[PDB]
C-alpha cells in the first residue's frame, strides 16, 4: 500500500500521463488489452520452447547442442508435422496442453479495468473461464464461423485460435505454415483485429519487443496514415531495464512504452510482483487513493458535477448514483460515508467550505470551480455531513409557474420571443400544461432539430423524451380536439418508438456524465419510494396501540421529504411525465398513508401540519371521491 | 440531554428510556421492566408488575429514594429530570427501562 | 404486447394486428374434429402447447367463463418445509443436470451453502457445451446469489466462524467483480430472444409492478382487486419456488409478501367492517405458511393490534397440523443430539417462533398438541425464547383449546425438570418478561383447580435443608403438593416476614389469611399510625373485596387517599381522586369498583371528563366495558 504510494510519488511525467489516459479510457468503457504469453505462463502454462524441446528429441533424438534461434521454434515441429504425422503431433499437443491450471491474479485486475475487448495471443482457457467466473461475457472467438456468431459486443479475440474444438493442430496457429499465409486463412479475425485496434486504446502487456505478432502489427500501422490511429501502449515487464535507444525507436514506430523495471526494484525471476506493480498502479488510480491535495479533490468532484450544472434540480437518491456507491446522501441534506475506499474528498470539500483560510490557499480557476460546486450543493440543499447538525431545516420551494397554477402568467410567458433553447424548453412544457399539445410538440421538434449540433446533449435528450411523452399524451387524447392532418402526421412518424436504447445510443460523453437520467427512458422508476411508503405501512405504523408519545424523528419526515424531492424533480426539470397515471397513483397513496399514519399517531392515546404545498397536492393529485374517502377514514 | 429517546408509553403511564438507577431501598446499577398483563391468572390485583433488576433479580422493604441515575451511552447524569418526571407522575416507577405489553 | 394475459387464466386481445391465432388455438382445443384434421408432428406440437397452457393454468379466452377456479398448488419440498425429505433427496445420486439444479437449491435452503455453491459451479462447467442455456443461465445467477448469501454470512455473523477461511477467501478471490447486468446480453442469439423474458433475473428490483398494484388496494377502493393481488401473489411465490430461485430469501421479497398480506388483511378489515350502512379473506394452508414464514413475530403481533384476526376463519386444519407437527418434530431433531447449523438455525427459529405464535387460532388435535407442547417446553432452545415467553406462547396455545390430561402431565414434567435444575444453587431463572414458573403453576391451577403433584410431592418429601433455592422453587409453587409435603415445607416457614411474602405475594400466600397474619396487617397499620403522627393500596384492596374482616382501618385513614378510596368509599372526597390509579387495576378489581353505587356515580364523571379532555381511550374502553 504505502510502497505503491511512494511509487506514485516517484513516477516520471510521461508515466503519470499514461496512467491518466489508461485510467480515463478505462472509465469511458474503451480499453482493449492485447495480452501475451508472459501473463499466461505465471499460471504455470507450458511455453513453446518446451514443445520445441519435446518435438525435437522425438525427432532427432540427440538433445540440443547449443540453443535454438528464432526460426527453429517454428521449423522443428513443422518437420514433425510433415514427417511423423498428424496424430503424433496432436497427441503431443494433447499431452502438454491438457492442464487445469488456476488463474494468474493479474487476470483479475485486467478484468477489473472495465475492458471493451480482450485480444489475446494465447491458447488456453484462463481469461475466458475467468470471465465466466467474473460474470461478464466476452465473445470467445477462435475461428472463422465464430465471427459470424458474434453473440455480444464484447470480444475475446483469440487471434491464434483455441483448443475449445479439441486438441488439434488444425485449429491453432503454431506451425510456420500459418504465419506464412495468415492473410488467407483467418481473413475475418484479421479484419476484426484491425477493426478493434484502429478504434480503441490498445495496451500491450505480455510481450517481448520484437515478437513476430508485434512486428506484423507495427508493419500494418506503418502502412496506415498518420493522424488517425491511437498510439498503443507497451507495458514492459522484463528482467532487464530497457535502454533508451530501443525505447525511442519503438516510440517512433507507434507504441508507448511504460517500463516496469524502472518503477520498482525487483529480482530476475520475480515477474509476478512486477506485473502486479504496474497493474495495481492502474487499479489504485481508478480507486483514487493517489488523490492528496486541493486541486486533486476539487476537480474530481467537478468532473462529475459540472455535467449537472445544466439541470435544474437533481434528486438525492440519484445523487448517490452520481458518486457511484460512495457516500450515502440522506433526505435531509446530510452525507454519511459508505464503501468509499480512498481519500475523504467530500470531507476536505466541506472543511474547505467551512473555514475561509484553507479556502483562500488555492489557484484561481479551481477556486472558481469550488464556487460553482458550492453553488450547486447549496442549490440542491446538500449541506455538511453528519458530524455536525441541529439546525437541520428543510424549507421546500418549487419555483415553477406550472405548480402554482399561474395560468395567465404562463400564457404571458409563452407569447414573448425566445432567446435560448432552454427558454424554448420551458415554453414547450408550459404550453403543454395548459391544453395546447400541438404547438408544444412542434416546439419540442424544433429543440431536437436545433440542438443536435451543439454539445451538452441533456436538453436535447430531455426534449426527445418529452416529445414522445406529449405524443403519448395526444394519442391518449384520441384514445379517450386535433385536426386529422396532425393526428395522421405524428402517427406516421412516431409509431415505432422504442425509447429503451435511446440513452444507449448517446455519445460517450452522454453515457457517463448524464448516466443518472436513464430512468427517464422508463416510467416504472417509482419503485423505491413506493416501497419506502410500505415502511410507513410496516408497522412503525404500530405506534397507535401503545400510547407512545415518541418525541423525535420518524419515517414520516423521510417519506415526506422524499415526496417533495419527487415533485421538485418532475416540475422544476419541466418533465411531462408528471401527468401520467403512475405519478398521481404515487402522490395519491403517499399522502394517503401519511395522513393515515398521523391518524395512527395522535390517536395512540390509549400530527402533519398542513402548508400551502400540501393544499396544492391534495387538490391536484387526489380526486373528489378520494378526498371524501379521506374524510370518511 | 437525552430527550431524543424519551417516550411516554401511556397505557401504563411510563417513560421507556434506558437509564441506570442507584437506589437505597444500598444498591447500584438498577434497571426496571414492567408488564402489561390485564388477563393475568392468579398473579394482589394489578396489571403492571415490576421486575426490578440488579444484574439479575434483587429477590426483593421498599423506600426507593433513588440516589444516582445516569443515561447509558451518553453520560452526564439526568437526575434532575428523573426527579421532575417523578414529581409529575403520581404512579409507582415512573422511569421504566423496558415494557413487555403482554 | 399482444393479448393481455389476465390473472385468472383468461386471455383478452390487445394490439394484435393479424390473424387471431390464440383464438384458432382455443377453438382447435375445444372441438376434437378440427383438432383431428392435422398432420402428425404439429398435432404432437399442439399436444405440447396444450400441456403447457394447462400446466400454467392459461385457459380459454374471455368469451366463455363461469367455472373460473384458481386452485393454487406449489409442488415443491422447499415450500412445505419437508426438511428430512430434502436431505433424503440430497443423498441420492443425480442422473441429470436438472436434478443437480434442484439438489443445489434444496441443499442451499437447509443451511448448507458451500456444497450448493460447488454444485452450482459443477452445473456451469458441465452444461456450457450443451444447448438450451436456461439451466446454465439460472445456475450462474443462483451461484452469484449464493455468493451474496455467503458474504452476507460473513457480513453479519462475524459482528463463531461458519465457513472456513479457505473457502471464504476462494470465492472472494473469484467473485468480487460480478456485474450481472450484461450477463444475459452476452448470451447467444438463441438465448437473447427465446428466453428474453428472464432478463429481470439479472436484477432484483423487478418487484415494482405488483407493488404498485398493492397501492391500488390502497387507492381507495362480486370480484374485487383482492383476488387480483392475491392471485398475483401466488403467481410470485409459485415462480420463485418452483423455478428453484435463490433470490426468494433476500429482503425485498419478504418485504413484498409482508406488505402484501399486510394490506390484504387490512382491506378485509376494511371490508367486513363496512357495516355502518346496512347490516373476509378465508385462510387456507398456503396463507398459514406465508404468515408463518414471511412475517416476523412482532409483525404478527402488529397485525393482531391492528386487525381483528379472531374473526378470520381457518380451513384445511389437518395440513396445518402436519406443518406444526413437522415444525415441532424438526425442532426435536434440531436439538436431539446436534446439528446446530447456524444459518438454518436462524431461518428455522424465526419460522418456528412465528408459527407457534400464530398457532393459537388453529384447532389442534390431541397428539398434535402433545408433540407441539412437548417440543415447545423441553427441546426448544433458550437465548431466543426464554421461560417467560414460553408462558406467552404456551398460554396463548393453551387457552383456545380445552386442556387434555396428558398436557398437564407434560407441564408437570417441566416443573419437575425445573426443580431438578434448581438443585444447583446458581440457577438464574432468566426472563425477558418478568413472568416465571409460578405462572406455569397458575396455569395448572386454572385448567384443573384440583391438581395434586405426585413426583414433585416426592421431591418435597425428600427435601433437605441444605439447598435454599430448591426449597424456594418448591415454595413459590406451593398449592400443588400433598398434605405431608405441606407439613414439610410449611414447617420451613418464616412468619415474621410481613412484606416479603407480601411485597409481591412471591410464594402465593393469597391461598390463606392465616389469622395472626391478618392481625399482623392490622398491627402494621398501627405502626403506620405510629410513624405517622408527627404497596399500601394492596392492603386497601384486601379490605375492598371482603377479605380482611377487621374494619378499624378507618382509623388509619388520613395518610393515603387510595387507602380511603378502598376502605371508606362514602366519606372520601371524590374530587381529588387522581384517575391514574385505574390504569393499574385488574379486570376483576375494576369490575368491583363498577359493582358499587357511590363509586360509579363519581368515576363516570371524572373518567368522562378525562376522555372528554383530549382522546384517552383506555378510560373510554374501561368506560364502555367495565363501567357500562
Amino acid at each position: 500500500g504505502e510502497k505503491l504510494k511512494e511509487v506514485f510519488l516517484m513516477l516520471d511525467n510521461n508515466v503519470v500521463e499514461c496512467i491518466k489516459e489508461i485510467t480515463e479510457s478505462s472509465r469511458n468503457g474503451k480499453l482493449v488489452f492485447f495480452v501475451g504469453a508472459g501473463v499466461s505462463t505465471l499460471s504455470d502454462y507450458p511455453q513453446w520452447w518446451r514443445l520445441v524441446d519435446k518435438y525435437h528429441e522425438e525427432l532427432y533424438g540427440s538433445p540440443k547442442k547449443g540453443n535454438y534461434s528464432s526460426d527453429e521454434y517454428l521449423r522443428i515441429p513443422q518437420i514433425f508435422y510433415n514427417v511423423k504425422g498428424e496424430m503424433a503431433f496432436d497427441g503431443i499437443l494433447k499431452d502438454f496442453f491438457q492442464v487445469d491450471k488456476p488463474t494468474n491474479p493479474i487476470h483479475d485486475k485486467i478484468l477489473a479495468m472495465n475492458p471493451a475487448h480482450v485480444i489475446t495471443t494465447n491458447y488456453d482457457n484462463l481469461i475466458d473461464t475467468a470471465c465466466w467466473k467474473r460474470g461478464k461475457y466476452f465473445s470467445v472467438i477462435s475461428a472463422e464461423e465464430d465471427v459470424a456468431n458474434a453473440t455480444s459486443s464484447r470480444y475475446l479475440l483469440k487471434v491464434h485460435g483455441d483448443f475449445r474444438k479439441g486438441f488439434k493442430g488444425e485449429n491453432v496457429v503454431l506451425k510456420e505454415d500459418d504465419y506464412l499465409n495468415y492473410d488467407q486463412n483467418y481473413p475475418l479475425i484479421s479484419n476484426l483485429m484491425k477493426t478493434i485496434i484502429a478504434t480503441h486504446t490498445i495496451v500491450f502487456i505480455g510481450y517481448g519487443l520484437g515478437d513476430y505478432n508485434i512486428n506484423m502489427l507495427l508493419n500494418w500501422v506503418r502502412k496506415l496514415q498518420k493522424d488517425s490511429f491511437h498510439k498503443p501502449f507497451f507495458i514492459r515487464t522484463d528482467p532487464s531495464p530497457i535502454e533508451n535507444e530501443t525505447l525511442i525507436y519503438y516510440e517512433n514506430k507507434g507504441l508507448r512504452i511504460i517500463d516496469a523495471a524502472s518503477l520498482i526494484d525487483s529480482n530476475e525471476y520475480d515477474y509476478l510482483e512486477r506485473y502486479s506493480a504496474v497493474m495495481d498502479l492502474l487499479i489504485e488510480s481508478q480507486e483514487n487513493k493517489f488523490i492528496t491535495k486541493d486541486d486533486e479533490v476539487i476537480d474530481y468532484i467537478y468532473g462529475k458535477i459540472s455535467p449537472l450544472f445544466a439541470l435544474q434540480y437533481i434528486r438525492k437518491i440519484d445523487l448517490k448514483h452520481v458518486f457511484e456507491y460512495d457516500y450515502h446522501f440522506e433526505v435531509n441534506g446530510t452525507v454519511v460515508r459508505h464503501k468509499n475506499k480512498g481519500f475523504g474528498y467530500m470531507e476536505r470539500f466541506f472543511e474547505l467550505k467551512e473555514s475561509c483560510d484553507e479556502r483562500s490557499k488555492l489557484s484561481k480557476k479551481q477556486y472558481e470551480r469550488f464556487n460553482a460546486l458550492f453553488n450547486f450543493f447549496e442549490k440542491n440543499g446538500v449541506i455538511c455531513m453528519a458530524k455536525d447538525a441541529g439546525t437541520l431545516n428543510t424549507s421546500i420551494e418549487i419555483n415553477s409557474l406550472a405548480y402554482h397554477g399561474k395560468y395567465d402568467v404562463m400564457k404571458k410567458f409563452i407569447e414573448e420571443q425566445s432567446v435560448s433553447i432552454e427558454d424554448d424548453y420551458k415554453k414547450a412544457f408550459f404550453l403543454a400544461c395548459l391544453g395546447r399539445w400541438e404547438e408544444s410538440y412542434d416546439l419540442y421538434s424544433n429543440i431536437i432539430l436545433n440542438s443536435i449540433d451543439e454539445s451538452n446533449g441533456c436538453v436535447y435528450y430531455l426534449s426527445q423524451i418529452n416529445r414522445y411523452r406529449i405524443y403519448q399524451s395526444i394519442t391518449q387524447a384520441v384514445t379517450q380536439p386535433f385536426t386529422d392532418e396532425f393526428l395522421a402526421r405524428i402517427e406516421r412518424e412516431m409509431t415505432n418508438f422504442n425509447i429503451d436504447d435511446l440513452f444507449n445510443g448517446m455519445p460517450f460523453e452522454f453515457q457517463k456524465k448524464y448516466k443518472i437520467l436513464e430512468f427517464l427512458s422508463d416510467n416504472q422508476f417509482l419503485y423505491d419510494d413506493t416501497v419506502k411508503l410500505f415502511e410507513l405501512t410496516n408497522k412503525v405504523r404500530s405506534e397507535m396501540s401503545e400510547g407512545s408519545y415518541s418525541f423525535g424523528m420518524s419515517s414520516d419526515i423521510v417519506v415526506l421529504l422524499r415526496l417533495y424531492d419527487n415533485l421538485r424533480f418532475l416540475y422544476e426539470n419541466c418533465l411531462w411525465s408528471v401527468s401520467f397515471h403512475e405519478f398521481h397513483q404515487y402522490i395519491r397513496n403517499s399522502m394517503s398513508l401519511l395522513i393515515e399514519k398521523a391518524e395512527y399517531e395522535r390517536t395512540r392515546d390509549i400530527g402533519f401540519f398542513m402548508e400551502y404545498y400540501d393544499f396544492v397536492n391534495i387538490s391536484r393529485h387526489f380526486k373528489i371521491d378520494d378526498i371524501k374517502n379521506l374524510e370518511r377514514s | 440531554g437525552a430527550t431524543h429517546d424519551l417516550v411516554y408509553h401511556s397505557k401504563i403511564n411510563t417513560f421507556v428510556w434506558d437509564v441506570e438507577f442507584d437506589i437505597v431501598l444500598e444498591l447500584n446499577k438498577c434497571y426496571f421492566v414492567k408488564c402489561f398483563n390485564p388477563y393475568r391468572i392468579n398473579g394482589d390485583f394489578a396489571v403492571s408488575s415490576i421486575d426490578i433488576f440488579s444484574e439479575g433479580k434483587r429477590l426483593l422493604e421498599f423506600n426507593f429514594k433513588i440516589t444516582k441515575a445516569v443515561h447509558v451511552a451518553t453520560s452526564k447524569d439526568v437526575t434532575e429530570i428523573v426527579l421532575h418526571l417523578s414529581e409529575r407522575i403520581s404512579s409507582p416507577f415512573p422511569i421504566v427501562k423496558e415494557v413487555v405489553y403482554l | 404486447y399482444d393479448y393481455h394475459f389476465e390473472v385468472n387464466g383468461t386471455v383478452v386481445r390487445h394490439k394484435n394486428k393479424g390473424f387471431g391465432y390464440m383464438e384458432r388455438f382455443f377453438e382447435l382445443k375445444e372441438s376434437c374434429d378440427e383438432r383431428s384434421k392435422l398432420s402428425k408432428k404439429q398435432y404432437e406440437r399442439f399436444n405440447a402447447l396444450f400441456n403447457f397452457f394447462e400446466k400454467n393454468g392459461v385457459i380459454c379466452m374471455a368469451k366463455d367463463a363461469g367455472t373460473l377456479n384458481t386452485s393454487i398448488e406449489i409442488n415443491s419440498l422447499a415450500y412445505h418445509g419437508k426438511y428430512d425429505v430434502m436431505k433424503k433427496f440430497i443423498e441420492e445420486q443425480s442422473v441429470s443436470i436438472e436434478d443437480d439444479y434442484k439438489k443445489a437449491f434444496f441443499l442451499a435452503c437447509l443451511g448448507r451453502w458451500e456444497e450448493s455453491y460447488d454444485l452450482y459451479s459443477n452445473i456451469i462447467l458441465n452444461s456450457i457445451d450443451e444447448s438450451n442455456g436456461c439451466v446454465y443461465y439460472l445456475s450462474q445467477i443462483n451461484r452469484y446469489r449464493i455468493y451474496q448469501s455467503i458474504t452476507q454470512a460473513v457480513t453479519q455473523f462475524n459482528g463463531y466462524k461458519p465457513f472456513t477461511d479457505e473457502f471464504l477467501a476462494r470465492i472472494e478471490r473469484e467473485m468480487t467483480n460480478f456485474n450481472i447486468d450484461d450477463l444475459f446480453n452476452g448470451m447467444p442469439f438463441e438465448f437473447q430472444k427465446k428466453y428474453k423474458i428472464l432478463e429481470f433475473l439479472s436484477d432484483n428490483q423487478f418487484l415494482y409492478d405488483d407493488t404498485v398494484k398493492l397501492f391500488e388496494l390502497t387507492n381507495k377502493v362480486g370480484m374485487s382487486s383482492d383476488i387480483v393481488v392475491l392471485l398475483r401473489l401466488y403467481d410470485n411465490l409459485r415462480f420463485l419456488y418452483e423455478n428453484c430461485l435463490w433470490s426468494v430469501s433476500f429482503h425485498e421479497f419478504h418485504q413484498y409478501i409482508r406488505n402484501s398480506m399486510s394490506l390484504l388483511i387490512e382491506k378485509a378489515e376494511y371490508e367486513r367492517t363496512r357495516d355502518i350502512d346496512e347490516l373476509g379473506f378465508f385462510m387456507e394452508y398456503y396463507d398459514f405458511v406465508n404468515i408463518s414464514r414471511h412475517f416476523k413475530i412482532d409483525d404478527i403481533k402488529n397485525l393482531e393490534r391492528s386487525c381483528s384476526i379472531d374473526k378470520i376463519r381457518f380451513g384445511e386444519q389437518e395440513k396445518i397440523e402436519e406443518y406444526l407437527v413437522g415444525i415441532a418434530e424438526e425442532i426435536t431433531k434440531q436439538f436431539s443430539a446436534n446439528g446446530m447449523n447456524v444459518v438454518f438455525y436462524t431461518q428455522f427459529i424465526s419460522e418456528a417462533k412465528a408459527a407457534l405464535y400464530f398457532a393459537k387460532y388453529v384447532k389442534l388435535s390431541e397428539e398434535g398438541l402433545g408433540k407441539i407442547v412437548k417440543a415447545l417446553l423441553f427441546y426448544f432452545p433458550e437465548r431466543d425464547l426464554d421461560i417467560g415467553k414460553r408462558y406467552v406462547w404456551l398460554e396463548r396455545l393453551t387457552k383456545c383449546n380445552e386442556l387434555p390430561k396428558s398436557i398437564i402431565s407434560i407441564i408437570d414434567d417441566f416443573l419437575v425438570l425445573q426443580a431438578e435444575k434448581h438443585i444447583d444453587q446458581n440457577y438464574s431463572e432468566v426472563s425477558s418478561n418478568g413472568l416465571y414458573s409460578r405462572d406455569y403453576g397458575a396455569l395448572i391451577k386454572h385448567f384443573e383447580k384440583n391438581f395434586i403433584s405426585k413426583r414433585l410431592s416426592e421431591i418435597t418429601l425428600c427435601l433437605t435443608q441444605d439447598k435454599q433455592k430448591q426449597i424456594d422453587f418448591l415454595f413459590k409453587l406451593l398449592p400443588l403438593l400433598s398434605t405431608n409435603a405441606k407439613s414439610h415445607l410449611l414447617s420451613f416457614k418464616s412468619v415474621e416476614n410481613i412484606n416479603d411474602l407480601m411485597n409481591g405475594i412471591r410464594i402465593g400466600l393469597i391461598d390463606e389469611f392465616t389469622p395472626e397474619h391478618e392481625e399482623l396487617i392490622i398491627e402494621y397499620l398501627e405502626t403506620r399510625k405510629v410513624n405517622y403522627i408527627v404497596y399500601m393500596s394492596t392492603f386497601g384492596i384486601w379490605y375492598f373485596l371482603e377479605e380482611i374482616n377487621n374494619s378499624k382501618m378507618e382509623e388509619f385513614i388520613g395518610m393515603d387517599d387510595q387507602y380511603d378510596f378502598f376502605v371508606d368509599p362514602e366519606n372520601f372526597d371524590y374530587k381529588k381522586f387522581i384517575p391514574s390509579w385505574l390504569k393499574n387495576y385488574n379486570d376483576k378489581l375494576l369490575g368491583k369498583i363498577a359493582g358499587n353505587k357511590h363509586m360509579k356515580h363519581h368515576v363516570i364523571e371524572v373518567l368522562k371528563e378525562r376522555v372528554k379532555n383530549s382522546n384517552d381511550k383506555r378510560y373510554l374502553e374501561i368506560l364502555m366495558n367495565y363501567f357500562i
